[PDB]
């Protein structure tokens, strides 16, 4: 289990290396042997979708103190959290566990 | 049917199908025998009097009610939290009334 946190997988989902092929400017009219290292420069764009089925282990407990869960505090503040700042700049103020339900030994 | 049976088993448990939330529960009564079977009939005459908004006139008949319009009755507090919490509203559908093993003393 990597120490960092997450799965260990044998065979995790593989790279996806993209690169945009060579083209070269403008090539001399006589011979020349080297690797033509005179390439125009340019760049891509696009969209990438990855879409990753998780699934759920749903909880069943038979707990009557009432669970204990996540929420966002309801205090005024300058900004929501998880919202964006007036800026633009997408702001986390915390890390988020993953364990807050209870499940007894 | 018979001393030596007990006429039903006791249900408390607390379903959720999903859509559903079929919410058992059983409770012990006791019931005396109020007003020594008679039909005694109430006012603040005989309560000692009241003010004009207070008069009232009834009879106290004595048979005894099971109430269970309360919703603690039915929710215990986990599963309240589970209603609240991620539910945009409920109605009962149905109801269920099984009083069972009486013993008179």
């Amino acid at each position: 289990s990597p120490l960092m946190g997450g799965f260990g997988m044998k065979h995790p989902p593989p790279q996806i290396l993209i690169k945009n092929t060579p083209v070269p400017a403008d090539p001399p009219t006589a011979f020349n042997k080297d690797k033509l290292n005179s390439f125009i420069t340019q760049y891509s764009t696009g969209q990438v979708s990855v879409e990753i089925e998780w699934e759920l282990q749903k909880e069943n407990s038979k707990r009557w103190n009432p669970e204990i869960q996540y929420t966002s505090n309801y205090y005024k503040s300058n900004n929501v959290e998880f919202a964006v700042n007036t800026e633009g700049v997408y702001s986390e103020p915390r890390p988020i566990g993953t364990r807050y339900l209870t499940r007894n030994l | 049917d018979g001393v030596g049976s007990s006429s039903g088993n006791w249900h408390c448990d607390s379903q959720w199908l999903g859509d559903r939330v079929i919410t058992t529960s059983t409770r012990t009564w006791a019931l005396p025998t109020y007003n020594n079977h008679l039909y005694k009939q109430i006012s603040n005459s005989t309560s000692g009097g009241s003010s004009n908004d207070n008069a009232y006139f009834g009879y106290s008949t004595p048979w005894g009610y099971f109430d269970f319009n309360r919703f603690h009755c039915h929710f215990s507090p986990r599963d309240w939290q589970r209603l609240i919490n991620n539910n945009w509203g409920f109605r009962p559908k149905r109801l269920n009334f099984k009083l069972f093993n009486i013993q008179v003393k």
